[PDB]
Order: structure tokens, then C-alpha cells, then sequence
């Protein structure tokens, strides 16, 4: 899943 | 519908090498369309005018779409250029698509030279 789409994932 | 058939390289794309990337670790992004609105990603659309897809991919190899092997490579480095064209390069999501590329050319690497229709 995105924390911040793209640019940083939490998975 | 245009014409589609089934070649020895189209399976390979299949059996193997689509095999190994819809059940990879960093392929979650990649099994269906990007939906730029509700991730929340700007002139996407605008950027991005051939959006591609493993998800697509996938059904167009089940559904014999493909006339030749190299049109289902040409969705599949659509895919990746897609993905290195829009996002910035120390993105997680442009890592998570080298890393599935890295694994697409290693598989490509030992598809049979010799395309022949079966
Ligand atoms: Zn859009
Ligand atoms: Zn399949």
C-alpha cells in the first residue's frame, strides 16, 4: 500500500 | 476482432515469464490499470498516453490478443517506460519496476529464439 502514492510504499 | 493466434513465444510469455511477475513481490502496482485520480497523481493522463498494465497484458495472452510474441513485449516495456516516464527516478514505484524488469529480461533471455505458430 502507498504512504505517498508512488513515491513511497508501506508494504 | 484483428487477428490473434498462439506462438511458441507467446506461451513462453505466459507460462513463464508472466508466471513469475503476477505473483512477484513488487507486482501489487502493476496487476491492473494506474488509477491516477485516486492516487492522486497529476497530469498523468496528460503525460502518459498509452497506459499498459500486467493485468492487461495477462488477459490478452489468455485471450490469444497477440498476433506476434513482439507485441506482447512492446506492452510489456510500455509498462515499464511508462512507469520511468512519469515517476521520479528515486521513487519506490520506479525501484519496485526495475527490480520486475530486472526479472522480465532474465526470463526473456531464454525464450526461444525461433517464433513458429502452433
Ligand atoms: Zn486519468
Ligand atoms: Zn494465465
Amino acid at each position: 500500500w502507498w504512504i505517498i502514492p508512488k513515491v513511497k510504499k508501506g508494504c | 476482432k484483428k487477428p490473434g493466434r498462439v506462438t511458441n513465444q507467446l506461451q513462453y510469455l505466459h507460462k513463464v515469464v508472466m508466471k513469475a511477475l503476477w505473483k512477484h513481490q513488487f507486482a501489487w502496482p502493476f496487476r491492473q490499470p494506474v488509477d491516477a485520480v485516486k492516487l492522486g497523481l497529476p497530469d498523468y493522463h496528460k503525460i502518459i498516453k498509452q497506459p499498459m498494465d500486467m493485468g492487461t497484458i495477462k488477459r490478452r495472452l489468455e485471450n490469444n490478443y497477440y498476433w506476434a510474441a513482439s507485441e506482447c513485449m512492446q506492452d510489456f516495456n510500455t509498462m515499464f517506460t511508462n512507469c520511468y516516464i512519469y515517476n521520479k527516478p528515486t521513487d519506490d514505484i520506479v525501484l519496485m519496476a526495475q527490480t520486475l524488469e530486472k526479472i522480465f529480461l532474465q526470463k526473456v533471455a531464454s525464450m526461444p529464439q525461433e517464433e513458429q505458430e502452433l
